[PDB]
RNA sequence: GGGACCGAGGACCGCGCUCUGCAAGGAUGCUGGCGUAAUGGUCACCAGCGACCCGUCUUGAAACACGGACCAAGGAGUCAA
RNA sequence: AGCGAAUGAACUUUAAAUAUGUAAGAAGCCCUUGUUACUUAACUGAACGUGGGCAUUCGAAUGUAUCGACACUAGUGGGCCAUUUUUGGUAAGCAGAACUGGCGAUGCGGGAUGAACCGAA
C-alpha cells in the first residue's frame, strides 16, 4: 500500500534482513584493526617520494 | 579469378581503368553478387537513407572486385568449436565454447629493483 | 564452504530433498555455468563435483 | 586551481612479450584530486613519449605532503606559458609556507598579470631557496630585510553587512 | 541469516586484504597495483536535445 | 545498499514492483540462487555470473536531483571542473546527494 | 535534537519484531471556541506578478495585403442513379 | 615513433584521431544415405531432403513497452538556418556537394527584447 524505507524503518529492515540485529549488537561496523607492531617506512620509499 | 553468383565481394575501384568504375560512395564497399557477365559483375549493395536501407544494384568490372574473408572468421569458428566439443566429450570436462569480451586487469605487484623510475619534466630539456 | 564458497542452502520441506537442488545451483554459480536466460547448468555442475571428488579435491572419510 | 595537492604518479607502458618489465616513468603533478593527476600524467607522457592511457597503466599515485608546513620559505618557480605570440619563459619567486601554496599563488598571479590559463602554464621547477642570497626579485628582497617591521595605515574596520545604519562614524586607525 | 553473516565477513576480509597486500609491497620495495574496477554506476544528467 | 533498499524496484511481468518482500525476489531470481535482498546486493557489488539477470531485473533507478547542486557549470568534463565523464570514487558523493 | 508538507485505504487474512502487544500490508488519541455568514461561495474594486487583435492568404518563416461599427433571425458536403 | 630494424604522403616493425562497408549458428552444422534431364574419366561435385544428435551458455555484449507477411484506407509530397568534412573563386563577399542537428505540428526557465542562442520537453 505504501513503500516504507528500510533505512528509516527498523521493522522493515529486520523483515528484509534478519542479521541487522546481530550487526548492531556485535558492533560489526566498529571492528578494530588486528594487533601488530607496525614496521616503519623504508628509507628507499621516502627518497623516491622526495626525489625531485 | 573465377566468381560465382551469391558470394561476398569487396569493391576497391582501381584508378588504372576508367571503364566500369562506380561512384565514390560505392568505393570501398561490400555486397553480394547477383549477376556475372563477361567483363562486369552486378553487385547488390545496401545504402542507408534515414533509418531504412534501400538496396542498390551496381555493375562493377573484374578489375575492381576481390573476395573477402569476413565469413572466413565464422567458418573458422564453426570447425574450431566442433573439434573442441568432440575433444571435450571424449575425456569429459566442459569447455567455454564462447568468446567473451576483454575483462579488467587483475591485481599484481611490480618490483622497483633494477628498474628505478626516471623522473620527467613536462617539457624535455637536454 | 571453504572450497567452493556455497552460501548456505535453503533447506525447504524435508531434508536433502530440495537442498541438493540448491547445491547444484550454487556450484554452477561459483563455476559459472548458466543458460541463455541465465538458468544454471545443474547437471554439469553435478558432474564437476563428482569429477572433483574423483580427483580428490574434496576431503572425506568413513 | 583550488586546494591543490602534490602527487607522485608512476606509470608504465603495458608489459608485452617483446618488452617485459617496462620503463616505469615518474612525475610530480599538482592536481586538485586523484583523477586529474592521472589525466595530467598521460597528457604529459603523450607529448614526451608514445605512451597513452590505452597501452599504459598506473603503478602508484602517492601524495607528497610538506616536510615542514610551519616554516616560512622562499620558493622559485620556473615556468613556460603560451600567449598569442608563442611560448615564453619566466622565473618568479614566492614567499610561502608550502610548495603547493606557492603553486596556488603562481596560478592566481599568472591569471592576474598575464591572463594565463591552467591549460597554457607548464611548471618546470619548484625550488626552495635555501640561502637568502639566492632570492633575486626585489619584492621578496624587502620581505627578507633585517629587522623588518611596518605599520598598517588606513585599516577599514570589519563592520557587519547587516548593520546598515551606524550611530558614530568609524575610524581607520585601529 | 547465515547468508548475510558470510557476506559481512567477506566484505571485511576483502577490504583488509587489499590493505595488507599494499602494505607488504611497500615494505618489500615494490608497488602493489589494485585491480581495475568491475562495477560502474552510470547516471544520465543531460537532456536529449541536439 | 542505499540504492537497492530505498530506490530498488523489480521487473515482474513488465511491471515496476517495489522490493518490499524477500518473496518477490525469490519468485523472480530464485532459480539463479538469489532469494533475498542481501544476495541481490552481493551480486551487484561482487560481480557474479548472474549479474546480467540481476541488473536487468532491477528497474533503472529514478534518482532525484542532488542536494547541494552539481558545480558552477556542469557540462564540462570532471577533469576540468565539470560533472560529465568518469570519476573514480567521487560518484559516491554524487549518489549520496541524489538519494 | 529542531522544523515543513501530506494521512492516501477501510472487518480479518501477509511479511516480521524490542512481546500481558508492537512503530509490523496508508492516523489515531485527548482538548478548546463557535454552532453562525464563523469557514465556504458569487460579483464589484484596489494591489503584486503574467499577458499582441481575431480570421483568411502567401512563404522555410515572418512582414505586407484582404474581411471586421453593433445586435437579432436566416446561412453552406444534401438527394437520386 | 624509428632509421643503435631494412629501404627511402609517395620509407616502414607497430600504429593514431575521426567517422565507414561486411559477417557473427538451429535458417548453422556434423554423421549415415534418396532424387535430378545440372556437372564429373568415376557412388565424383552442386541443389532439395529423409534418420540421430548439438534444446541446459545453442556457440560475443547490451537492450527488447513484440516482430513478420497479405489485403484495404486518409493526409503528405515545400524548404530556411547552423556544425563538421569537401570543391571552386574573389579586394572582400560568395557559389556547389555529403552527413548530422534545430525549426516547421511545441508550450516552459534563461539571454532586458526576439524565427535560427543556452537549459529543458
Amino acid at each position: 500500500v505504501q513503500k516504507k524505507n528500510p533505512l528509516r524503518n527498523k521493522q522493515i529492515m529486520l523483515r528484509l534482513n534478519p542479521y541487522a540485529s546481530t550487526f548492531a549488537k556485535e558492533k560489526l561496523g566498529e571492528v578494530k584493526a588486528e594487533e601488530g607492531k607496525p614496521p616503519k617506512v623504508p628509507a628507499s620509499f621516502k627518497e623516491l617520494l622526495h626525489e625531485a | 579469378r573465377t566468381y560465382r553468383v551469391g558470394d561476398i565481394v569487396d569493391i576497391k575501384v582501381n584508378g588504372a581503368v576508367q571503364k566500369g568504375m562506380p561512384h565514390k560512395f560505392y568505393h570501398g564497399k561490400t555486397g553480394v553478387v547477383y549477376n556475372v557477365t563477361k567483363s562486369a559483375v552486378g553487385v547488390i549493395v545496401y545504402k542507408r537513407v534515414k533509418h531504412r536501407y534501400i538496396e542498390k544494384r551496381i555493375n562493377v568490372r573484374i578489375e575492381h572486385v576481390k573476395p573477402s574473408r569476413s565469413r572466413e572468421d565464422f567458418l573458422r569458428r564453426v570447425k574450431e568449436n566442433a573439434e573442441l566439443k568432440k575433444k571435450a566429450k571424449a575425456e569429459g570436462v566442459p569447455v567455454q565454447l564462447k568468446r567473451q569480451p576483454a575483462m579488467p586487469r587483475e591485481a599484481h605487484t611490480v618490483s622497483i629493483a633494477d628498474n628505478k623510475p626516471v623522473t620527467l619534466a613536462p617539457v624535455a630539456y637536454e | 564452504m571453504q572450497v567452493y564458497d556455497i552460501p548456505p542452502l535453503l533447506k525447504d520441506p524435508s531434508q536433502g530433498g530440495d537442498a541438493t537442488m540448491d547445491f547444484l545451483v550454487q556450484v554452477a554459480r561459483k563455476r559459472g555455468r548458466l543458460g541463455r536466460g541465465g538458468v544454471p547448468n545443474i547437471q554439469a555442475a553435478a558432474m564437476t563435483v563428482v569429477t572433483d571428488w574423483r580427483d580428490g579435491r574434496i576431503q572425506g572419510w568413513t | 586551481m583550488g586546494r591543490l595537492q602534490e602527487y607522485q604518479v608512476i606509470g608504465r607502458h603495458l608489459p608485452t612479450e617483446a618488452n617485459p618489465n617496462p620503463a616505469l616513468y615518474r612525475m610530480r603533478i599538482f592536481a586538485p584530486n586523484e583523477v586529474v593527476a592521472k589525466s595530467r600524467f598521460w597528457y604529459f607522457l603523450r607529448g614526451l613519449k608514445k605512451v597513452k592511457k590505452a597501452t599504459g597503466e598506473i603503478v602508484s599515485v602517492n601524495v607528497i605532503s610538506e616536510k615542514h608546513p610551519l616554516k616560512v620559505k622562499n620558493f622559485g618557480i620556473w615556468l613556460r606559458y603560451d600567449s598569442r605570440s608563442g611560448t615564453h619563459n619566466m622565473y618568479k619567486e614566492y614567499r610561502e609556507t608550502s610548495r603547493v601554496a606557492a603553486v596556488e599563488a603562481m596560478y592566481a598571479d599568472m591569471a592576474a598579470r598575464h591572463r594565463a590559463r591552467f591549460r597554457s602554464i607548464h611548471i618546470l621547477k619548484v625550488v626552495e631557496l635555501e640561502k637568502t642570497e639566492d632570492v633575486k626579485r626585489p619584492y621578496i628582497k624587502q620581505l627578507v630585510a633585517k629587522n623588518l617591521s611596518f605599520p598598517l595605515p588606513h585599516r577599514v574596520p570589519k563592520i557587519s553587512t547587516k548593520k546598515i545604519f551606524s550611530a558614530k562614524r568609524p575610524s581607520t586607525f585601529s | 541469516f547465515k547468508r548475510a553473516e558470510k557476506y559481512v565477513k567477506e566484505y571485511r576480509e576483502q577490504e583488509r586484504e587489499k590493505i595488507r597486500l599494499a602494505r607488504i609491497a611497500k615494505q618489500q620495495g615494490s608497488f602493489h597495483i589494485p585491480a581495475e574496477a568491475k562495477l560502474v554506476f552510470v547516471i544520465r544528467i543531460k537532456g536529449i536535445n541536439k | 545498499r542505499e540504492l537497492i533498499y530505498k530506490r530498488g524496484y523489480g521487473k515482474v511481468n513488465g511491471q515496476r514492483i517495489p522490493l518490499t518482500d524477500n518473496a518477490i525476489i525469490e519468485e523472480n531470481l530464485g532459480k539463479y540462487g538469489i532469494i533475498c535482498i542481501e544476495d541481490l546486493i552481493h551480486e551487484i557489488f561482487t560481480v557474479g555470473p548472474n549479474f546480467k539477470q540481476a541488473a536487468n531485473f532491477l528497474w533503472p533507478f529514478k534518482l532525484s536531483n542532488p542536494n547541494g547542486g552539481f558545480r558552477p557549470r556542469k557540462f564540462k568534463h570532471f577533469i576540468e571542473g565539470g560533472d560529465l565523464g568518469n570519476r573514480e570514487e567521487h560518484i559516491n558523493a554524487l549518489i549520496r546527494a541524489m538519494n
